[PDB]
RNA sequence: UUGACCUCAAAUCAGGUAGGAGUACCCGCUGAACUUAAGCAUAUCAAUAAGCGGAGGAAAAGAAACCAACCGGGAUUGCCUUAGUAACGGCGAGUGAAGCGGCAAAAGCUCAAAUUUGAAAUCUGGUACCUUCGGUGCCCGAGUUGUAAUUUGGAGAGGG
RNA sequence: GUUCUUUGUAAAGUGCCUUCGAAGAGUCGAGUUGUUUGGGAAUGCAGCUCUAAGUGGGUGGUAAAUUCCAUCUAAAGCUAA
């Protein structure tokens, strides 16, 4: 929804998501809307940035 | 097998047909348990009518399109033109119909009347008040009874014409027969240039 | 009830109204309808003509309401009015007051000239009705007035 | 907002992206037991749409099922009647391969109630599907009145009974005319349609 | 819907004071949105087109469009859906060759 | 299934009720069932409603 | 080196639950043949008996991806009726519904798909106390691959 | 019917204007086979193979092409008598 609304100016993406269909369409939209992203090592190290153990995103 | 002049007769019994047999030795005794429960639930619901204001709907089907008869809901349209909610007049014994519309006006006012009528003859009382005892009956049916409206006055003029009314008929049929070739004759005769 | 069949009066008699050649047996003939088209013909030829084969077209999902048109003859047409409230019109032949007889709410679909009303004018509310029904109704001095 | 992206493209399957993907998934499900815990739903979308939380209590399962017909297990397609009832192979068996799914696990986990399933991948042998579970003695259910209702005594084994969209399916439960026969339940029809009624005062 | 009063006929009916009544909300739930249509575009653009919808693209090119409806009447079920399935392959078309 | 109870026209059981209660006044037929009605002083047998 | 995540294990780990019986009535699944057709093979018995799985006090069904073609009706169930009819059928033997109308009973509805983002607000479980079909304090965990709040098409949501 | 707590600086309903209004997929649907039906150029069901859509889709009991019209919202769920 932030990506939709243009309300991000940079987007954190982990890399090992099992199911990768959850993700295979953020590159994709955060170039359509101009956001960028990167693509980052780890969810359990976008856990403690979020003080959970996966986000898969930030 | 066949034998004197006799009509034929399809008599369905070569299934095991006798086990499924019912004879409702019953009828006598479903009868008085049906007047229990009618009057139980009438004593745990006290004031209430046991029933909900039903509306006055045409029928379908043109066999019986020319009779009118008690519907099963108020088409919201109904409700919401006497002046009330829907969600408060379930708890007023109005059955409101969400999935029913309105599309005749005189079938449209005579459901409005007809919940007018019934908000004058009702009492609702207080949450928290005093609740007199107000002498229920048992029908809101019986209340508002389901009238036949009246369709013509019984003493008219004679106005002929001449057209014989028959005629009519014997026209009105080939116009739904015959349109479809002569409004296809007309596409291909403008067809010309 | 038992007391009365033939049954009591069989009782000594050794056959039971059966035969003694004849020795009545099971299903001597075959059950039901067999022989149809065999050794039973002459019966069915004689007193079934066309219980075999077929005659016309097929229809698919009837429901007998599409073809619902109860018929009144023209030879009543006068039940509908009430009673008491007949023969103050029969004797009046009286314009601009003729009673309406709407066929539909006695519950008739068609108007057929069976025969001979009286002369006092009246006009029907029908929904269909015959030729010579139609005039003969409108020579009296009344019209009909078609319905929906 | 990402179930949305998650609905349009699991239904792209013959596409190259998803065709990898499917082909990948199936050859871990053959690697693994029959029927086995799966560890997540992998459709999401498609989990949640069929009434499951991602609570404390709902339950995931894997199963697959050998397809095709049904063979008459006859020995040496010895059917003994009329030449009508002599068919072995061309049986098709009319309950549905998910139906048959659903009701492996609910033996399997007998303490759980199914609540719905779904198709995940195939291949020529095995018919995949995910079943999702739910646990009435869990607390996490017995509350919360959205999930209260199955933990109700008449909803053991819904899918044996076929209470589930697998069954109600298959039994031809759905309105109109096209489903005459079986409107109510075929066989509750023909038991009333073949019975003869009679009163005090015969008609 | 004007009956003409007379039980038979082209508009057969008893003539009543119609009401036209309120839009029913359920008739547009097939209708294109802002949500659907954004979403539908990107999926087709992350996804691509399938073996048979390659194989549309191909025929189409070649050999015309008639019978590019006709092996579309087969691999799709319906004939109604090889229409569309055929329009939705000309936009594809006409968005490449402008590119 | 047997046909244990018969229906009976309406009017009948009407015209029935009406003959047996007409034959109410006939002592010749009160007397024929044995109704010891030879000392009542006239029949039918009317008594004040306080009864 | 250390601490996580994913996935998979183990324990006489804490708490539970399935089984078995009965099974008239219900929901499925499998499925005959005797018989009728004056033989018999499609047909019929019969979508039945036998066999298997699964419940309740009733079950099941149930609030239309319905019925209709009317001047439209309005969840489901059951009765009467439609009707031994439309239709099926070695068009033979035979089979065989439903809409419409009156009555019993009547009751409606809710989820998915939406950022709370000015604040995981949510839920299990553990422990202490208390007024225990439970409430409160505290503590791990589930939970961002979405648990609470908000709305279900008959609507509704964000603003004025 | 009697009484104690005020729940709540909360919740619901209601008129006009504006912007939106997400509504379910190995599923619908099609062919073929089998079985099933009263369901007829195919009533349901299931097997395989193919497998969509968004003024879309399902139904409208004679197959097909074209033009209209009516009625509902599936692939999700609870519920007494």
């Amino acid at each position: 929804a932030l990506i939709e609304n243009k309300k991000a100016k940079l987007v954190l993406i982990a890399n090992d998501v099992d199911p990768i269909e959850l993700v295979v369409f953020l590159p994709a939209l955060c170039k359509k809307m101009g956001v960028p992203y990167a693509i980052v090592k780890g969810k359990a190290r976008l856990g403690t940035l979020v003080n959970q153990k996966t986000s898969a995103v930030a | 097998a066949i034998s004197k002049n006799l009509p034929i007769l399809k008599n369905h019994f070569r299934k095991h047909w006798q086990e499924r047999v019912k004879v409702h030795f019953d009828q006598a005794g479903k009868k008085v348990s049906r007047r229990n429960a009618r009057a139980t639930r009438a004593a745990k619901i006290a004031p209430r009518p046991l029933d909900l204001l039903r509306p006055v709907v045409r029928a379908p089907t043109v066999k019986y399109n020319r009779k009118v008869r008690a519907g099963r809901g108020f088409t919201l349209a109904e409700v919401k033109a006497a002046g009330l909610t829907a969600a408060y007049a379930r708890t007023i014994g109005i059955a409101v119909d969400h999935r029913r519309q309105n599309r005749n006006q005189e079938i449209f006012d005579a459901n409005v009347q007809r919940l007018k009528e019934y908000q004058s003859k009702i009492i609702v009382f207080p949450r928290n008040g005093k609740a007199p005892e107000a002498e229920q009956v048992l029908s809101a049916a019986a209340t508002f009874p389901i009238a036949q409206p009246a369709t013509d006055v019984e003493a008219r003029a004679v106005q002929d014409n001449g057209e014989s009314a028959f005629r009519t008929l014997r026209l009105a049929r080939s116009e739904k027969k015959f349109r479809g070739i002569r409004e296809k004759r007309a596409r291909e005769k403008a067809e010309a240039e | 009830p038992s007391r009365f069949t033939k049954t009591r009066k069989h009782r000594g008699h050794v056959s039971a109204g059966k035969g003694r050649i004849g020795k009545h047996r099971k299903h001597p003939g075959g059950r039901g309808m067999a022989g149809g088209q065999h050794h039973h013909r002459i019966n069915m030829d004689k007193y079934h003509p066309g219980y075999f084969g077929k005659v016309g077209m097929r229809y698919f999902h009837k429901q007998q309401a599409h073809f619902w048109k109860p018929v009144l003859n023209l030879d009543k047409l006068w039940t509908l009015i009430p009673e008491d409230k007949r023969d103050q019109y029969l004797k009046s032949a009286s314009k601009e007051t003729a009673p309406v007889i709407d066929t539909l709410a006695a519950g008739y679909g068609k108007i057929l000239g069976k025969g001979r009303i009286p002369n006092v004018p009246v006009i029907v509310k029908a929904r269909f009705v015959s030729k010579l029904a139609e005039e003969k109704i409108r020579a009296a001095g009344g019209v009909v007035e078609l319905i929906a | 907002g990402a179930y949305k992206y998650l609905e349009e493209l699991q239904r792209k399957k013959q596409s190259d992206v998803l065709r990898f993907l499917q082909r990948v998934r199936v050859w871990e499900y053959r690697q693994k037991n029959v029927i086995h815990r799966a560890a997540r739903p992998t459709r999401p979308d498609k989990a949640r749409r069929l009434g499951y939380k991602a609570k404390q209590g709902f339950v995931i399962y894997r199963v697959r099922v050998r397809r095709g017909n049904r063979k008459r297990p006859v020995p040496k397609g010895a059917t003994y009647g009329k030449p009508t009832n002599q068919g072995v192979n061309e049986l098709k068996y009319q309950r549905s391969l998910r139906a048959t799914a659903e009701e492996r696990v609910g033996r399997r986990a007998a303490n759980l109630r199914v609540l719905n399933s779904y198709w995940v991948n195939q291949d020529s042998t095995y018919k995949y599907f995910e079943v999702i579970l739910v646990d009435p003695q869990h607390k996490a259910i017995r509350r919360d009145a959205r999930y209260n209702w199955i933990c109700d005594p008449v909803h053991k084994h819904r899918e044996a009974r076929g209470l589930t969209a697998t069954g109600k399916k298959s039994r031809g439960i759905n309105k109109g005319h096209k489903f005459n026969n079986t409107k109510a339940g075929r066989r509750k029809t023909w038991k009333r349609q073949n019975t003869l009624s009679l009163w005090r005062y015969r008609k | 819907t004007v009956k003409t009063g007379i039980a038979i006929g082209l508009n057969k009916g008893k003539k009543v004071t119609s009401m036209t009544p309120a839009p029913k909300i359920s008739y547009k739930k097939g209708a294109a949105s802002n949500r659907t249509k954004f979403v539908r575009s990107l999926v087709r653009e992350i996804a691509g087109l399938s073996p048979y919808e390659r194989r549309l693209i191909d025929l189409i090119r070649n050999s015309g469009e008639k019978r590019a409806r006709k092996v579309a009447k087969k691999r799709l079920g319906s004939f109604t859906r090889a229409k569309a399935k055929v329009e939705e392959m000309n936009n594809i078309i006409a968005a490449s060759r402008r590119h | 299934w047997r046909k244990w109870n018969v229906k009976v026209n309406h009017n009948e059981k009407r015209y029935a009720t009406a003959s047996a209660i007409a034959a109410t006044a006939v002592a010749s037929l009160v007397l024929a069932r044995g109704h010891r009605v030879e000392k009542i002083p006239e029949i039918p047998l009317v008594v004040s409603t306080d009864l």
